[PDB]
């Protein structure tokens, strides 16, 4: 398998069959599982040294890893997408010998002293073609000279299989088993062999090849294969339920912010809720954990303007609840990324020097802004698209909040929305679904850089379309959805988490 | 292949074949009922 | 029900020997990969190359006594086969 | 205490064993011991020192076998370092074999024989494959007298008996017995030993144990 | 296995042994051990064929005899047909019934419906002069190619000591085809060659057929010269150009040693001083170098390539002709595969 | 103490060769337990040198200092015989012995 070490130092040699064999559709599969396998190693913040190589009769080299520019996804993306299979369609051998001697020559070092950190560094190959090597010698001798070059097998204490790693693509209607399963390098349960069916469900493909050593507790990172349940695409979904006398059964949303603290609604719960009857249950485990302390923010009041005569009031809607024991994440147990954070600057692939505003300015431009929440349906957790009105419409959103019952006879309307509030549903540009009650306290979810930053959490709907595990028919026109923007406690959070090691800017 | 037999290819060989395994250390720490630990351990067998 | 089959082995070493079978009209299929020696041809020997006594004080004289062990020519040797070289030694209990 | 893995081992393979480090109440106790392992003739191969102080007692160890060997009877002899001449072992054995996929036992209806019983010894035969199912085939049985470390072989008490319902049966006569011994008197038979050596072959022909009841 | 120096120093006595083990190569082992085994398979004569009974209809002979100072006891024979081949029913009720001889019952019910293997115990064998039995087997199963048979013989207290023999009708004493040269042994159980017989030449079809991972290398050969041994000779071939680069190199054009078995010098034999197109497979050539010798197998094709006067007969020039395309044709544009 | 080793499935049909089950251990708490699982084949080839729980105190029984299933000739051979010494200010003593093992055995 691969590993991700962003300590790493890793060459990847992408070698591309361009025989006429394979057929152009295929081709275009070659390309398409190439450019998402780039871009999610990209998107895991590892930077490798690409070689990108096309050959048929005889092999083109598009990109060497001795440059600089092989460190450069986006460049060697567009280095890919210039390739085309019809560069060298009269030439249309296969030769794929010599494809490996050029592979083999680029890691090569002049003379016989290698640079230092030879061994230090990860060589990973993969190849894609039709198993019909039908010019030149044979292939295989030279895959043990690559072996030979790695220092591989050539020590009982060192042995260095893992610095070398050799995925083959099956590609192609016609293909042969018996020569991909020589090229292959095998280990004990890993798959190394990829046939022509695999080039749909691109995520369970890498699933199999992609080993997360160094990179386990990084946010906004998650599996989508098609075999993950509901917390493999959202790690960071926290249930929270509380059950007192007189108050009854209640149960809210939370996300994963850091080892001991998941963010959540405030009205949700009260200081008179006492933290033994409180149970809270992180995704991938069904065992109600305790807690220690609930943080209110200091500002919350629902009965704010109860004696203006104003029933409710949901002002700074967000508290931090800390677990009385550390979480240990895991595939199903990750946080979501907060804004101007390192891990947030590496997730957006910023230079490190990039400042808070200039990341407020990329999340939040002046114009309608594509989100998504989480939601339950039947126990199942699911994604629900919606627009943030930031840009001209934002103004009709805030107007629409005083058709909640209760509000009336607000007059002015700037005075009850607060800037906290971040206004998201209606049918302009299209229709947003609204949440239920039990969705309140979950996280506002955009995507970015096939990575995911949590922006808001959910507050109040005007109308409620799901009263009671019934979403029955559709919308209102002014039905509008609120949640707490992130900015305006954020100074307060970096004050709470200073210790967690979050990196904030 | 169309007819009502399966393919070589896709019979996979048993080839797992030691004679003596499960050469593992234990610890009783489970809780002990009436003073007794039950410890559940899920093997792989051999072919 | 057993069915023969009749083969030579080719190279020398642990090599591995695969059969397959699948029953018509169920999907019930197995299949059985072993490997068995192939050992090249002869047997093992224990065969002794010298025995000597050591006595420094009366043989060698002056306390010394040193002498050498040539290999073993084996001429009769398997090529490219193990060679062991076994020493024992055992003193004499010199008080009465 | 000395356990190994198996009881029987092939050339090239590898040899587990663990020391189990009691003291005279049998509760664990922390000391170096000091471990040796003979070839047939009482040649020490391999040897090993290690304490099992906050090991719970336990050694475990290890050892390679070569091809290059001699096959026979090997021996693990250990002692504590603080008493030499206390000296516990275990044996186990160093063939070229093959598993067999069935068992043999051999059971006389009585564990002794009566002299002068006209019927002779019975002694039923039980083979089962060693997944639990029974074995169908044809066996090869043959008697002989144990005396010490002497051994007399009958060669007429040979018999030939088919295996069914993975079960068979065999009867060594007063007669046979009689005529194997050239001995008309009965006394000097009294205090010796009988012993029964089975060979057993399935009916394909592919598999064979050898199964022996002595004394 | 190396020498050393002792030295000892001090009062007192001692015992120095040194004692090696090695594998040793086998001096005169008897493989049969106390055993001689004799097999013959041949087809009925025409007795057999007499009442009509119109089928594949042969009879297996066997003799034995213990090379002990007495005669050996009790016995087995472990008997496996050709495939496709089940023993005569009438003839093992006659065997089994004799004295010293005995078939178990649930190995005589089958009948031809699964006996392949057959076991027949004797209670013993002289040790003077061979005993015999034998058998028809008839072909039910209507395959051609079929596996060559065995009979193993061994006694109920030592199958260590034992025997075996094997019978084909066309492989002789069912013996494998193995080709060795001096110490270094392989496999030649293959046919002799594909393809030499050509009704329809092609020459489409034959570049397509180049184009194949099948195929490793194509040379242009001049045979030099033949060079006798016992049961195969070696052709001394001079190449003149690589059609397709192989797994080795070209170097220049110099002698290239093939090998034919000697089963196969009668199916063709290569005539000297002619030229030659040949191909192969990598599975080929043999040893290491500079020993390497290829082997001509059933992967192995060949056609002669008449020479330049040779080529003027009016049918010898449409060859001249299309082996000189073939040869332009895959250097310059390779393979669209 | 007390080890027992068992299923940890209730029974379900036999299992499949490589398949994945639960083995079920019950022993007292604070226990460390070394496991070894071998086929029944290599026993039928070799039954020798096995050890277990019995012939444990097999030993045990055979490195026992006592030569006599009590009584004794007199006062002063009971404790000589169980094992003991025996020692008074008034000067009735134990019989003195200087050998570790039982004098021939009846066997
Ligand atoms: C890879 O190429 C093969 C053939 O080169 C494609 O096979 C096609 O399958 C459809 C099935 O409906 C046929 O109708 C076509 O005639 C086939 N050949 C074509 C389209 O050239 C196969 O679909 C290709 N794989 C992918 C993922 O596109
Ligand atoms: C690359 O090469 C060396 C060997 O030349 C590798 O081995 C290490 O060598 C250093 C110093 O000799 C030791 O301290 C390490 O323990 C060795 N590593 C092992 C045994 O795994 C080493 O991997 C590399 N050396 C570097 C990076 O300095
Ligand atoms: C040395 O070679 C002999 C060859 O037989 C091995 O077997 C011993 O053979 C003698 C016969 O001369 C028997 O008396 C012994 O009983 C055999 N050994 C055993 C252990 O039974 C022998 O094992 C080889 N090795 C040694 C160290 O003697
Ligand atoms: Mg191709």
């Amino acid at each position: 398998k691969i590993v991700l070490d962003p300590s790493g130092s890793m060459n990847i040699y992408l070698v591309l069959d361009g025989s006429g064999s394979i057929g152009a559709s295929n081709f275009t599969g070659a390309k398409k599982c190439l450019v998402n396998l780039i871009e999610k190693v990209a998107s895991y913040g590892v930077k490798p040294r690409y070689g990108l190589v096309t050959y048929a009769t005889y092999p083109k080299i598009w990109v060497k890893v001795s440059e600089a520019d092989s460190s450069n996804a986006d460049w060697v993306t567009k280095q890919l997408n210039e390739i085309n299979y019809e560069d060298h369609k009269l030439k249309s051998g296969t030769n794929t010998k010599k494809a490996l001697q050029a592979v083999y020559s680029m890691m090569s070092w002049p003379d016989d002293v290698p640079p230092e950190g030879w061994n230090r560094t990860r060589h990973v190959i993969i190849l894609m073609t039709d198993g019909l090597h039908n010019m030149g010698g044979d292939p295989i001798t030279v895959i043990d000279e690559i072996r030979d070059l790695l220092y591989i097998g050539k020590d009982r204490k060192n042995p260095r299989e893992d610095y070398l790693d050799v995925y083959v693509f099956g590609v192609g209607p016609l293909v042969n088993q018996v020569n991909i399963n020589a090229l292959a390098s095998k280990k004990d349960n890993e798959q190394h062999v990829f046939k022509v069916k695999d080039m749909e469900n691109l995520e369970d493909v890498f699933y199999q090849m992609i080993d997360e050593s160094q990179s386990l507790s990084l946010c906004g990172m998650v599996w989508e294969h098609r075999k993950g349940t509901d917390y493999h695409k959202q790690p960071w979904q926290a249930k929270i339920s509380v059950i007192r006398p007189s108050k009854g059964h209640e149960s809210c949303m939370g996300a994963v912010v850091s080892e001991y603290f998941v963010l959540t609604a405030a009205h949700c719960f009260t200081v008179d809720d006492k933290e033994h009857s409180i149970k809270v249950s992180v995704g991938g485990e069904k065992r109600d954990l305790e807690i220690e302390v609930v943080l209110f923010h200091p500002n919350y009041n629902i009965n704010g303007k109860k004696e203006a005569g104003i029933p409710e009031f949901y002002d700074y809607d967000v508290a931090l609840i800390k677990l009385k024991n550390k979480l240990k994440y895991g595939q199903t147990i990750r946080p979501i990324c907060l804004p101007c954070t390192e891990g947030t600057t590496r997730a957006l692939r910023l230079p490190p020097t990039t400042t808070c505003q200039q990341q407020k300015e990329e999340l939040l431009p002046a114009q309608d802004i594509k989100a998504l929440f989480v939601s339950e349906e039947e126990k199942k957790l699911t994604r629900k698209e919606v627009y943030i009105k930031n840009g001209d419409k934002k103004g009709s959103c805030e107007r629409d909040a005083q058709y909640a019952p209760g509000y009336d006879k607000v007059k002015d309307i700037s005075e009850v929305v607060t800037p906290r509030f971040l206004c998201t549903g209606g049918v302009s540009p299209y229709a947003d679904p609204n949440t239920c009650r039990g969705d309140a306290g979950g996280p506002l979810i955009v995507h970015k850089r096939s990575r995911f930053i949590q922006v808001g959490v959910i507050s109040w709907g005007v109308v409620d379309v799901c009263k009671n595990q019934k979403r029955q028919k559709q919308v209102p026109a002014h039905a509008r959805d609120f949640h707490i923007n992130l900015f305006q406690v954020l100074p307060w959070l970096k004050e709470k988490l200073q210790d967690e090691d979050l990196g904030f800017l | 292949l169309d007819e009502d037999i399966i393919a070589e290819e896709n019979i996979v060989s048993r080839s797992e074949f030691p004679e003596s395994w499960l050469w593992n250390v234990e610890d009783l720490k489970e809780p002990p009922k009436n003073g007794i630990s039950t410890k559940l351990m899920n093997i792989f067998l051999k072919d | 029900l057993s069915v023969p089959y009749v083969i030579v082995p080719l190279k020398t070493g642990l090599q591995e020997v695969e059969v397959k079978a699948a029953v018509y009209h169920h999907f019930i299929s197995d299949g059985v990969r072993k490997s068995l020696k192939v050992v090249p041809e002869g047997i093992r020997m224990n065969k002794t190359v010298a025995v000597r006594t050591l006595d420094p004080e009366r043989l060698g004289r002056e306390g010394v006594q040193k002498e050498d062990i040539p290999p073993a020519d084996l001429s009769d040797q398997v090529p490219d086969t193990e060679s062991e070289t076994r020493i024992l030694l055992q003193g004499t209990p010199v008080a009465q | 205490f000395i356990q190994t893995d198996k009881t029987i081992y092939t050339p090239g393979s590898t040899v587990l064993y663990r020391i189990f480090t009691v003291n005279h109440k049998l509760l664990p106790v922390g000391r170096t011991v000091m471990v040796n392992i003979e070839n047939p003739e009482g040649i020490p191969v391999k040897q090993d020192s290690l304490s099992s102080q906050n090991q719970l007692g336990v050694l475990p160890l290890s050892w390679d076998i070569p091809e290059l060997v001699n096959m026979g009877q090997w021996k693990i002899r250990a002692y504590y370092e603080n008493s030499p001449q206390q000296v516990f072992s275990t044996e186990f054995e160093v063939k070229e074999y093959v598993l067999p996929s069935f068992e043999v036992i051999v059971e006389p209806t009585e564990k002794f024989y009566y002299i002068y019983n006209e019927k002779g010894l019975e002694v039923t035969i039980t083979a089962r494959f060693l997944y639990g199912k029974k074995v169908e085939g044809t066996a090869f049985v043959i008697f002989g007298i144990q005396d010490g470390e002497q051994r007399i072989s009958l060669p007429e008490s040979l018999k030939r008996i088919p295996i069914e319902d993975g079960s068979g049966e065999v009867v060594l006569s007063r007669k046979v017995l009689l005529d194997g011994v050239q001995n008309p008197r009965a006394e000097d038979l009294v205090g010796k030993s009988l012993y029964v050596s089975a060979t057993v072959i399935l009916h394909s022909g592919s598999d064979m144990v050898q199964a022996e009841r002595s004394g | 296995n190396e020498g050393f120096t002792v030295t000892a120093e001090g009062k007192g006595q001692g015992t120095l042994s040194v004692v090696t083990m090695y594998h040793a190569k086998a001096k005169d082992q008897l493989t049969c051990n106390k055993f001689d085994l004799k097999v013959t398979i041949k087809p009925a004569p025409e007795t057999e064929k007499r009442p009509q009974d119109a089928k594949n209809t042969m009879i297996l002979e066997i003799c034995t005899r213990y090379r002990g100072d007495q005669d050996a006891t009790m016995s087995i024979l472990d008997i496996s047909m050709m495939t496709g081949f089940a023993p005569d029913t009438d003839d093992l009720k006659q065997l089994a019934n004799g004295v010293d001889r005995y078939i178990s019952k649930y190995e005589l019910d089958k009948a031809f419906s699964d006996r392949n293997t057959l076991i027949i115990y004797l209670d013993k064998v002289s040790h003077s002069e061979d005993d015999c039995l034998a058998f028809k087997v008839h072909q039910y199963f209507n395959v051609e190619l079929i596996q060559p048979g065995a009979v193993k013989v061994y006694a109920y207290y030592n199958l260590e000591e034992s025997c075996t023999r094997f019978y084909h009708p066309e492989k002789e004493d069912g013996k494998l085809n193995k080709l060795c040269r001096d110490e270094l042994c392989r496999c030649a159980e293959e046919n002799c060659f594909i393809q030499k017989s050509d009704d329809k030449v092609t020459l489409e079809e034959r570049l397509d057929k180049a184009c194949e991972p099948g195929v490793d290398y194509v040379y242009k050969t001049r045979l030099v010269k033949v060079q006798l041994s016992n049961d195969f000779d070696e052709y001394i071939m001079a190449i003149e150009q690589t059609i397709k680069s192989g797994s080795d190199e070209v170097q220049v054009g110099q002698q290239r040693t093939f090998i034919s078995p000697i089963k196969c010098r009668e199916a063709l034999k290569l005539e000297e001083k002619k030229h030659y197109l040949m191909w192969g497979l990598s599975s080929d050539f043999w040893g290491e170098k500079p020993n390497l010798s290829y082997i001509i197998g059933k992967d192995t094709w060949v056609e002669h390539w008449p020479e330049e006067d040779e080529c003027q007969d009016e049918e010898n020039q449409k060859q001249c002709q299309d082996l000189g395309a073939f040869t332009e044709s895959m250097v310059v544009f390779g393979c669209p595969n | 103490g007390s080890l027992v080793v068992k299923s940890g499935q209730s029974e379900d049909r036999q299992p499949v060769p490589g398949q994945q089950m639960t083995l079920k251990i019950e022993g007292d708490h604070g226990a460390r337990v070394v496991l070894v699982a071998v086929d029944k084949g290599v026993f039928v080839l070799n039954k020798k040198n096995k050890l277990t729980q019995s012939k444990i105190w097999d030993v045990v029984e055979k490195a026992d200092i006592g030569c006599t299933p009590g009584s004794g000739k007199d006062y002063a051979g009971v404790f000589s015989d169980a094992g003991l010494t025996f020692t008074s200010s008034s000067g009735q003593q134990t019989a003195q012995r200087a050998e570790l093992q039982c004098p021939q055995p009846a066997a």
